[PDB]
């Protein structure tokens, strides 16, 4: 039942006269603006994507982003100058804030370097990953002494960031309570083995990603009852599939198992024979 | 440019009180810096305002800001004789160490003596083996240099005896040709006539 | 330091033959530049629509490219990647089944 | 789109005691600043931080003699201005804006007049 | 502080240049620039770090180096004419109050040989007319038949320095108008009181120091190696 904020920020630096930064934003598991190098405004998806900001409210974000953006770029520019580091550079930059009941939240911001994480945001002050190189640190100090970003960002993670959510919350409640009923089916898969055979629980086109699938013997879970990675789609409803080796006799009465929100109890009934 | 200075040269008296403008164009900001060079010596670091320091002061030096405006000024009091030297101004576009630096074209001042008493004069002394002095000159006084190369004259520069209060301009011109007189050496150059000379 | 990405395609309708979309997915790659192309059995689709990429926990990348079809009893379908963790770019064919 | 109240101006004598209001309402922001901006016939100065919840400080021309105080509620601003100096006449706007600079959020009340005599 | 040597030097056209610079704040970095008398300032390189070393907006022929967190030396190779300016090493610390702090400066100038002049002597005695009308006594100091204008005059009172009662002329005077070769000159005055000039005990010296050629350089013409001396003229107290 909990919704965080993830602010997504993609960076490659390939040589020193090239380069892109694209960013996005995903609530939960919904995306709600798209940001690339080509435009100088955040894209608003949904007609709510504003939120309860006005154009006013709103420009003013995209006034400090896209300052930002020309800005952080120079900076890895020069930064790597002074570190010295071999080109090319890909960093990566996760963030956001998450609400508690009432009045009351936290908030975060880690930044990555080629796939690895680099520092984090704690309270007031920059601090690097307890596994992080030393160059790190001659870096972590000269970043805290530009303390107007430093007050910059708490003004984001600490206040701003939640009060757009909560500005979010009731303009999107509609989508966010929305419900999707799956679309299920069965198939038959290449033998794992001599007569035992792989059986294959498909589970497509829902919505509210966590469901749980199982496959049994009418109420026999069953231990082999393997299932892959949760996948997604281009509506935002996903897709699964879990698989099973047993034997051919042994599939009498056997029945795959659905448990999702989106049926309160009327699971998907399939015995193995649809 | 990024950052216009205003104004180019400007002349006041000892004692008075001006102000010196930037203005700038530079996009982003953090900081503002006014600096001092001392002729033919390297500059010195003054005024160091971010933009919530709307103002600060080292001494008889203060200097204003308006970010919202984009524009600086720097207010000094009282001018001493020390305070002639050439002023900058400096932004810088970053607050930690990777900000350029946007420096002003540069102004330079001077501050005159304001002299009560002036007796203006001409003298001769000996080389001691050839060359008149004129001084205690209305600073406002005006003068001009040589019209043949034969002949050589220097511009105003004053001097202080801070033992006995005493501040005083002087100038200098000379030649070698006997032709040299004081009397003419000097008539390309506007003077007063109660200038009594040997 | 570098991780090889792990692909899997999959389809949005269990189909007979029925217009119906296909999807690829892939993550787990550590940089963010791949060459990435659908091929109908041996041909590239210029008509695609796919989405933006995004990481996980880890960093570690992924994306989702889509198409709208009409599938056949015949032809074949796979996902073609180059990345520089492989020095061949890697093929993962489509079971019409699972 | 915010809401423009000043209030509290008038003339007054030599070593007097003011109180002004401001407040603001519609399209809101959170955490922000409050205050106000004297400027004097030239020129306007901060005089007073408000930094809604966050510690403050004031100019030192006014050191401890002029004093804000947080609505809390209305979020509404009251300074309390005493001991006041002939020279300190000047036209006194009130200004809401956030703790980031050149924001499109920088907006600024219809002004507020004060005559010391 | 900060250190940088040295603040005169003259060389011959296509040679290499010594340009050095030191600091003792421990500041890790440097900077170098570009100021052409009269104009304003501009930066050319800078290094961020010990092994860093980069360009700036100007293009040119200069040799940043820096091997050493101290010594940030700047070196050329090949001289030119067009070269002629100031330089200023500079430095910053790693926190705070970032008072980009500059060293003393060098003042750069480099055809022939031939045309380098060591100024001359020169003091002159005051006028009684002046000693009479004002109750005080003014000196005065003379230097020509120069070049270069790498010069530091001083006046010296029985010994000591004196700064008070002193005006040096800001910048000299070349003794051609036209030639570019051309020799310089400048002025120097001093003014005491009266009593003073007449006490026999005071010795007064205006000196001068030029910053002339090295000890190296070969001098092979008629006139002695313009080698970097100091020109003193002095004077005694005299009650005429
Ligand atoms: C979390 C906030 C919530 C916001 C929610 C908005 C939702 C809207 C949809 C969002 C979809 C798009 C998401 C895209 C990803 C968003 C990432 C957010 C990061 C924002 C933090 C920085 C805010 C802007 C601050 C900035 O531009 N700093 C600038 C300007 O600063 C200058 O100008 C300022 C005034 O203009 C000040 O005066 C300052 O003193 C002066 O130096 C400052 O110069 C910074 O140093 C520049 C970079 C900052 C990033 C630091 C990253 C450190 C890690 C990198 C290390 C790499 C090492 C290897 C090379
Ligand atoms: C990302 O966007 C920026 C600007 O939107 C691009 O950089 C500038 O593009 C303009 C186009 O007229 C050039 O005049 C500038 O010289 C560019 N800046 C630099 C520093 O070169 C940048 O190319 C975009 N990135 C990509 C990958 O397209």
């Amino acid at each position: 039942r909990l919704f965080p904020l993830r602010c997504l920020q993609i960076s490659s630096f390939a040589n020193s006269s090239w380069t892109r930064t694209d960013g996005l934003a995903w609530l939960g598991e919904l995306q709600t603006h798209s940001w690339s190098n080509d435009s100088d405004t955040v894209r608003s998806l949904k007609p709510w994507s504003q939120g309860t900001f006005s154009d006013q409210q709103w420009e003013t974000l995209q006034h400090i982003f896209r300052v930002y953006r020309s800005s952080f770029t120079r900076d890895v520019k020069e930064f790597a100058k002074m570190l010295r580091l071999s080109y090319p550079l890909e960093l990566q930059v996760s963030a956001g804030c998450e609400v508690h009941p009432g009045n009351a939240s936290n908030n975060f911001f880690h930044v990555a370097f080629q796939g690895k994480d680099i520092l984090s945001f704690q309270g007031t002050s920059w601090e690097p990953t307890q596994e992080a190189p030393l160059w790190v640190n001659l870096a972590i100090q000269v970043l805290n002494q530009d303390k107007w970003t430093r007050e910059t960002v708490q003004w984001l993670l600490n206040g701003t960031c939640p009060q757009f959510v909560s500005g979010l919350l009731e303009s999107g409640k509609s989508e966010l309570k929305k419900q999707v009923k799956p679309k299920a089916w069965l198939s038959r898969g290449p033998s794992p083995g001599p007569g035992r055979l792989l059986l294959v629980c498909h589970v497509s086109g829902f919505y509210p990603k966590p469901v749980w699938v199982k496959w049994m013997r009418g109420e026999q879970e069953q231990q082999g009852t393997q299932p892959g990675d949760i996948l997604p789609n281009a509506d935002e409803t996903w897709y699964l599939r879990a698989t099973l080796d047993v034997v051919a006799g042994e599939a009498a009465g056997l029945s795959c198992r659905v448990k999702h929100s989106s049926l309160e109890g009327q699971d998907i009934v399939l015995y193995w024979g649809s | 440019n990024q950052v216009e200075q205003s104004p180019q040269s400007l002349i006041i008296l000892e004692g008075k009180n001006c102000t010196l403008q930037c203005n700038y164009t530079v996009s982003p900001f953090s900081n503002l810096r006014w600096y001092k060079q001392d002729t033919g010596r390297g500059p010195v670091s003054l005024t160091i305002m971010t933009f919530s320091e709307n103002t600060k002061s080292n001494g008889r030096y203060t200097a204003t800001l308006d970010a919202d405006t984009k524009q600086s000024s720097l207010h000094i009091t009282a001018s001493q004789l020390s305070d002639s030297a050439s002023y900058i101004c400096v932004v810088s576009d970053r607050g930690s160490t990777l900000g350029r630096l946007y420096f002003g074209r540069g102004t330079q001042l001077t501050v005159w003596p304001d002299i009560q008493n002036p007796d203006p004069a001409v003298y001769q002394l000996r080389d001691s083996k050839s060359v008149c002095l004129f001084t205690d000159f209305d600073s406002q006084t005006n003068v001009s240099q040589s019209k043949d190369s034969d002949v050589y004259i220097t511009d105003k520069c004053v001097l202080d005896m801070r033992s006995m209060d005493f501040k005083s301009n002087s100038a200098v011109a000379w030649s070698n040709k006997s032709d040299f007189a004081c009397a003419n050496a000097f008539n390309n150059s506007i003077i007063p006539e109660d200038t009594f000379f040997p | 330091i570098q991780r090889t990405p792990k692909i899997q395609v999959y389809s949005r309708h269990p189909a007979e033959n029925k217009s119906n979309f296909l999807n690829c997915y892939v993550s787990g790659f550590h940089p963010s530049d791949i060459e990435v192309d659908l091929l109908k059995n041996g041909e590239r689709i210029e008509k695609v629509e796919h989405s933006d990429l995004s990481f996980s926990k880890d960093w570690s990348f992924y994306l989702l490219y889509y198409t709208e079809f009409t599938p056949t009893e015949k032809d074949e379908y796979a996902c073609r990647v180059n990345h520089v963790t492989l020095s061949q770019p890697k093929i993962v064919k489509w079971d019409r089944d699972m | 789109q915010v809401q423009l109240v000043e209030s509290g101006g008038g003339l007054v004598q030599a070593g007097g005691s003011l109180r002004l209001s401001c407040a603001a309402s519609g399209s809101m922001f959170s955490d922000n600043v409050m205050g106000w901006y004297r400027q004097a016939p030239g020129q306007r100065e901060l005089v007073a931080t408000i930094r809604t919840g966050g510690s403050t400080n004031y100019a030192d021309s006014v050191k401890g003699r002029f004093t804000i105080s947080r609505d809390n509620a209305k979020n509404t601003v009251y300074l309390q201005m005493n001991s006041l100096k002939p020279e300190d006449t000047a036209v006194y706007y009130c200004r809401h804006t956030i703790p980031v600079p050149s924001t499109p959020y920088d907006y600024w009340g219809q002004g507020t007049q004060v005559t010391v005599s | 502080d900060i250190y940088q040597t040295p603040r005169y030097l003259v060389i011959g056209t296509g040679k290499k240049i010594t340009l050095e610079c030191s600091q003792t704040m421990g500041h890790d970095k440097m900077y170098w620039y570009q100021q052409d008398p009269g104009m304003e300032l501009h930066l050319i390189h800078y290094s961020y770090g010990v092994n860093s070393t980069e360009k700036g907006d100007l293009s040119s022929e200069s040799t940043v180096s820096r091997i050493r967190t101290e010594h940030f030396p700047l070196t050329l190779e090949s001289a030119r004419p067009s070269h002629t300016s100031q330089y200023l090493c500079a430095s910053t610390s790693r926190r705070g109050s970032y008072e980009q702090y500059f060293g003393p400066g060098t003042r750069l100038t480099v055809e022939d040989l031939k045309n380098v002049f060591p100024p001359e002597v020169a003091v002159f005695e005051p006028s009684e007319a002046e000693i009479s009308h004002t109750q005080k006594a003014t000196l005065v100091c003379l230097a020509t038949g120069f070049y270069p204008d790498h010069v530091e005059l001083s006046w010296w009172v029985n010994g000591k320095e004196v700064h008070s009662g002193v005006c040096t002329d800001p910048q000299p005077l070349k003794e051609q108008p036209a030639l570019n070769d051309s020799r310089y000159a400048l002025s120097s005055r001093l003014r005491v009181s009266a009593t003073f000039w007449q006490n026999p005990r005071n010795h007064f010296r205006c000196q001068v120091q030029f910053y002339g050629l090295s000890e190296n350089d070969e001098w092979t013409q008629d006139r002695a190696k313009p080698v970097t001396q100091i020109v003193s003229a002095e004077a005694w107290g005299r009650a005429d």
